[PDB]
């Protein structure tokens, strides 16, 4: 099992920014999915949250409204948009894959990532 | 078994109506399982009260009319009333399409003091002046609001098309009103004088006051009073299965236990976070359940779910994973017997329909739980406590056979009894099951071959011949099974030579 | 919002000893927290769900546990891959936020 | 929870029993034993039905009279009513003991051309003319027969002495009839034309023709319709056991199961042959179980046995043998609890008698499973389906305070509604549980001091002094438990100060 993300680069702040995960390696129409940002240096910090049907989802106080995510199983893709980065926005993101207990329930923790992408 | 009981007619002010069938569980489940431990809410519904009082005067004419009842103005309140404790005599009403002043007793203007109308304190206390004529009210009477709080209605059943919030002091519900300014204004610093004792209160209060054509009213009045949870902590099930079929998720607990169904969307009142205090009451409850039997057995996953269920309940779920047979069938059984019991008791509910209508005062007091009174206003049922008096305070009289009227007489025993001991005493009818009706007007042909039994206190009161004869107790009488456990005599022939 | 902390920011261990780590929360969640640690130069990865289940892959020396708002994670022996980082993350309420994070390296 | 519906008087064509008392099986079993699979029969019953058409006239007189129907000869109806698609105008009938003959307005002869009836298709189509004179009305009722298929009746419910297969055209069952040969005719060829477009029938067909007395009766006639089994297969039992006690084998199965009782002896309807397809379907019963549960389980022994059981039922019994604790108490108790279940169904039956005739409507609708009309015709009740109105369709009258009658009005609201949205409206009353009652009729003194409520709809219409207020929703009214459940909120005091 593996995830990829892209899109990442040196961005100044004031603008917006599109990217994505994309996955493989296992059922990702039956399994939920999260985003993790993490600053340089610094600890995790959560991001989102979307399930595996994609009806429900959640998000930090720190980024609500400023980003969104959506996800396509037909691509296999995670999809992300946000709009006017700050200069703490400046962080290390990644796309983790929920922990599979059962198929009607989310454990709002994960256990598998990507290898990652960065923005500045 | 129990004392007498004296039953008013209910005035209206709470209704009631039926629970209405309910959608029996069919299927005794059998599908794929998950288990979790659950916590079901409902609409917490809590109406708003508040002891206000009424005010209103009686008028009448000596001709031998068209009396009815008159508002207080807001000034005699405060100055009569509250200072002096009295009412003015005068008083406008319309008579045969015109209006028309009365007098108290035919006489000058006068000031009459006001004093108890209860003769002994069996309820709210209540003041009067006397027992054309004028007559000054005032009654203390209870109050109930809807859970919105945007109406209310007093004891009397009249609904006060208007907020109990309402208040220009600060903001409240100000915008919530039906009649006119004129009819509505707020004293400040008032200081609510008794007329018990004339004593005056402890500290200013503000004090709304409106007035309807009929009468007049007041209470105290605070800004509002927002302090209440949309639901309320139901029931909390130990273990609660979460099945899929259908496309809608039933959540069931032990076989003779309820069964929910829902449309397997989460509900947003909990991501909202307007129902904060429900989840952090769900949260305890789960987490109390879980370390009561499973700190070892399960594990949590995930986070509390929520769900609006038919019927209205608020079902709050969380799913639980096992760390890790003679009950088979019987299960089975007990389910189908489960549903038997939904259904028979769906069409039992048809039966209580007509029940209600042919005898409202012991088919509303057993469903309620306790001795109250009740009428069918239509297809809702009226509801209202009744009033206790002790065996000693009651008499039947010597014989029913009115000699006013021969050959007509009332069928059952004339009653007297006193509300108070040391109050004035009062003259009834004993209806049935003890109950002490207030009037007097079961007349029937009352023809030779009279013989008959009356409910009166733990025994029997015989009659014959519409005469008084003596007493029985509760073992004198045979008994016959009305009814049939989980697991007779009878005797004799008539007389056919008569 | 749920803080929680840990300590110490790192640790100088060697191979053979004993070490536990705590996480400790700012209400009590009672049950729902999960471990992860990671490896210099390569993505996180889960240690335990709910303070107690474990995974595979994951030493059988390797256990936690807790109540209330006091949650551990207890390493019986130390090997040459415990030189790493690990966290504390709760998921009782949200946001999803993590702990202050440890560290181990060698004498 | 459901529309609006209207339900008028039932016409007899249908008639329901109560199941009576049942035999319920006291002793729970305990005897010897024997296996074997299961499956059980009764009465087929099922009625024949055909689409008849119904012929009549009215009659009536100009007098400050005595009218009644009146038939429509045979040449007519295939002439002037089918083939041109008008009526005479002239009728015979007795008046004052003497015979009469009626005019079209008091007119002359003349061809009247016949018009739908219903002025929107809610039930069968019906045509008419007009809506001393004379009317001729064609209707195309519905029809039933009893199982033997030797009596009929129709929607206006007079019973047809004659059965649906009489005809001389071919060896029917012609030998049943009551009445004449006069009042009976089969028109061969008939091409049925129609009164909705004239268009005319595809196929010429033989058509019966009869009239009684008050009306002209006809539909297409067939040889013979035997294609029936003499019984329906009930129920298939997987497991039933054979116990013997009291000279009658018991045929029991689950505790909570009912169990049959038999004479011991094989009933000869399988070996006589004339059930061959009740041994079919039985046969295959006993096979597809098999099969299902028992190949290396149980062995088959004999073939199935037949025995006509306590209460009407016919059961097919095959013995089985097997090829080779928890459970005793338990299903002791819940056989117990089973026996209580029928004792204590029994003693409901005398409940739902005495409720039918206080309330047949809402009884006999929840008996049946669905919104039907009945009236008791004696101790029988007559049964017929309602029509269904949508809401939109509806609305509730301004005030019931009918000003013709000071004093006396009528008590439930009085309704307009129209059957079709495009139809025309008519008026009626309100009535209990959303039925719309066609007429107006429920007077009651009204006097001061009235305030009630009406279901209408979802929720309820609220009314005070005879005058409507508003709507209320259903949670607007405070809800109480009328059923207990396998596992309170009540307040307020009278105005004792009135
Ligand atoms: C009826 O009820 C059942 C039981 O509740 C429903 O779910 C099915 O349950 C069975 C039995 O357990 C499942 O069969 C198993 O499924 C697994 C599929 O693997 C998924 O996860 C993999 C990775 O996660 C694992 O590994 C990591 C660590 O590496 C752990 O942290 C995780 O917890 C997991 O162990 C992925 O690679 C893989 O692609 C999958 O996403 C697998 O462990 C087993 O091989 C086994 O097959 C079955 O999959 C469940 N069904 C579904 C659809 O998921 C069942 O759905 C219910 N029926 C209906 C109709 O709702
Ligand atoms: C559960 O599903 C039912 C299906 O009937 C939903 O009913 C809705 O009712 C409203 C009433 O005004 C209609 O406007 C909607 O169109 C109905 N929806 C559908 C999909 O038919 C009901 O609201 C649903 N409940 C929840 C909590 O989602
Ligand atoms: C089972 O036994 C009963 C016993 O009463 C039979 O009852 C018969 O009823 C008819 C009614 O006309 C009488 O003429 C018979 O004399 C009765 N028979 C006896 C033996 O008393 C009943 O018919 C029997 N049923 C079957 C299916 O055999
Ligand atoms: C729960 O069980 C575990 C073992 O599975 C035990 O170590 C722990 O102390 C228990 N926790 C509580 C809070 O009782
Ligand atoms: C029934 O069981 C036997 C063994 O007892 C097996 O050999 C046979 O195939 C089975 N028959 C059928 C029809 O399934």
């Amino acid at each position: 099992v593996q995830l990829v993300e892209t899109g990442g680069g040196v961005v100044r702040p004031g603008r917006s920014l599109r990217l994505s995960c994309t996955t493989s390696g296992f059922s990702f129409s039956g399994s939920a999915m999260h985003w993790v940002r993490q600053a340089p240096g610094k600890g995790l910090e959560w991001v989102a949250v979307i399930s595996h049907d994609g009806n429900i989802i959640q998000y930090h106080d720190s980024v609500k409204g400023r980003f969104t995510i959506s996800r396509d199983n037909s691509k296999n893709v995670l999809l992300l948009q946000m709009n006017s980065l700050r200069v703490d926005d400046t962080a290390m993101y990644y796309c983790a894959r929920d922990v599979w207990l059962l198929p009607a329930t989310i454990s709002y923790a994960f256990d598998f990532w990507g290898q990652g992408t960065m923005v500045t | 078994d129990a004392n007498f009981y004296v039953c008013p007619p209910p005035t209206g002010a709470t209704v009631v109506q039926f629970e209405q069938p309910r959608r029996c569980p069919t299927r005794p489940e059998g599908q794929n399982y998950t288990e979790g431990i659950a916590v079901v809410f409902k609409e917490n519904i809590a109406p708003y009260k508040f002891k206000a009082t009424m005010y209103y005067k009686d008028v009448t004419v000596s001709q031998v009319i068209f009396e009815d009842r008159a508002p207080v103005p807001f000034e005699e309140v405060i100055d009569k009333i509250n200072a002096k404790g009295v009412c003015r005599s005068t008083a406008k009403y319309v008579r045969n399409n015109l209006e028309t002043t009365a007098f108290h007793r035919d006489d000058h203007e006068t000031d009459m003091e006001l004093k108890p109308a209860n003769a002994c304190t069996r309820t709210s206390r209540g003041w009067h002046t006397t027992d054309t004529t004028v007559n000054c009210i005032v009654e203390e009477v209870d109050a109930r609001s809807v859970y919105p709080y945007d109406e209310f209605v007093l004891a009397t059943g009249d609904f006060v098309y208007m907020s109990p919030f309402y208040g220009y002091r600060e903001g409240s519900h100000t915008e919530h009103t039906s009649y006119a300014a004129d009819r509505f204004k707020q004293v400040d610093g008032f200081y609510a004088r008794d007329l018990t004792t004339k004593a005056r209160a402890t500290a200013p209060t503000t004090r709304n006051l409106l007035t309807t054509p009929k009468f007049t009213v007041a209470w105290d009045w605070v800004p509002k009073r927002p302090s209440v949870c949309t639901m309320t902590k139901w029931q909390e099930v130990d273990e609660m299965l979460r099945s899929e079929y259908g496309g809608s998720f039933r959540f069931s607990s032990d076989a003779i236990s309820t069964t929910f169904t829902t449309n397997l969307t989460e509900y947003p009142l909990s991501r909202v976070d307007l129902g904060d205090c429900i989840g952090k009451d769900a949260r305890d409850a789960m987490d109390r359940i879980f370390a009561r039997r499973y700190n070892a057995t399960h594990i949590k996953v995930g986070q509390p779910q929520y769900y609006l269920a038919n019927g209205g309940f608020l079902i709050a779920y969380q799913p639980l994973l096992s760390n890790t047979h003679i009950q088979r069938p019987v299960n089975d059984m007990l389910g189908r017997v489960a549903i038997a019991w939904c259904e028979e008791q769906n069409h039992e509910l048809t039966l209580w329909n007509e029940a209600r209508k042919l005898n409202p005062n012991a088919i509303a007091s057993v469903t309620v739980g306790r001795r109250v009174s009740a009428r069918m206003l239509g297809d809702v049922m009226a509801v209202s406590t009744c009033v206790p008096v002790a065996a000693d305070n009651v008499i039947v009289q010597n014989s029913m056979r009115i000699s006013s009227r021969p050959g007509a007489c009332y069928s059952r025993p004339l009653v007297s009894f006193r509300y108070c001991d040391q109050g004035p005493l009062v003259e009834g009818q004993l209806g049935e099951n003890n109950e002490l009706r207030l009037t007097r007007d079961a007349i029937e042909p009352c023809t030779v071959g009279h013989r008959r039994y009356f409910t009166f206190g733990g025994g029997y009161v015989y009659f014959e011949e519409y005469a008084y004869s003596h007493q029985l107790s509760r073992a004198d009488i045979t008994t016959v099974s009305t009814f049939i456990d989980l697991n007779h005599e009878i005797k004799d022939s008539g007389l056919l030579d008569y | 919002v749920i803080w929680m902390t840990q300590s110490p920011p790192s640790l100088s261990a060697s191979i053979g000893d004993t070490v536990t780590i705590t996480c400790r929360a700012s209400q009590g969640i009672s049950n729902s927290i999960a471990w992860y640690q990671r490896r210099p130069g390569k993505a996180p990865e889960l240690l335990v769900y709910a303070a107690y289940r474990l995974q595979s892959g994951v030493p059988s020396r390797l256990s936690g546990s807790g109540s209330g708002a006091e949650y551990t994670l207890t390493i019986k022996n130390m090997q040459p891959e415990d030189f790493a980082t690990y966290y504390c993350q709760q998921y009782y309420d949200n946001p999803l936020t993590f702990g202050g994070g440890t560290k181990v390296e060698i004498k």
